[PDB]
């Protein structure tokens, strides 16, 4: 499933489990993202 | 029936909001925001006011609508029964007092 | 949103809390359109 960690796409039940898992806020978990990785154009990875 | 309107999604919130500001001094503290809701939206942080429940107190009661709302509210309670003190003493889970 | 906000401590106490209110609500529910009237059940010790 494709899960939209844009700051600000306001997303679903499996964004916000996440958040509970790593105890962040979107703005966290979209920099979270970046982090692990830069060539991901997008807000959005797959539930993998 | 009694305090049955139980909007779970709205008391997990008012819950997880007293647990992040106690005190509502957040809220106090930032009217930019504050101000953007109604008072009355704001009695349900602290009250136990649900959607429903607001959308009940809201309601007109008038003479051409009185027993459309009862059926509306207590459904097929005879308004005889409900009447009845005890029986309230039962609906609304109250002591004597 | 805001559950994942909380930390171990508060979600704790969070979650005791509503279960009670659940319970009042399920119970008061239960006993007005659930349970069959051979049992005088007008109260929730008589639920109990």
């Amino acid at each position: 499933e494709e899960i939209d960690l844009n700051s600000g796409s306001t997303g679903d039940w499996r964004k916000t489990i996440l958040k509970r898992a790593f105890n962040i806020d979107d703005v966290s978990l979209f920099r979270l993202l970046k982090i692990t990785d830069h060539d991901n154009k997008d807000g959005k990875i797959k539930n993998n | 029936s009694g305090a049955t309107p139980y909007h779970d999604a709205y008391e997990n919130v008012r819950e997880v909001i007293q647990l992040q500001d106690p005190g509502l001094e957040q809220l106090n503290a930032s009217p930019a925001i504050a101000g953007l809701m109604h008072q009355a939206s704001l009695l349900g942080i602290n009250a136990s006011i649900s959607p429903e429940l607001f959308n009940i107190l809201t309601e007109e009661i008038t003479e051409g609508n009185a027993e459309e709302l009862y059926k509306k509210n207590f459904g097929n309670i005879e308004p005889a029964s409900l009447a009845m003190p005890e029986y309230l003493k039962r609906y609304y889970n109250l002591s004597d007092e | 949103v805001l559950t994942a906000g909380l930390n171990s401590q508060q979600a704790n106490t969070l979650h005791a809390f509503l279960d009670e209110s659940r319970s009042a609500a399920l119970s008061t529910y239960y006993i007005r359109q659930v349970a069959k009237a051979a049992a005088a059940i007008k109260s929730r010790d008589d639920l109990y």
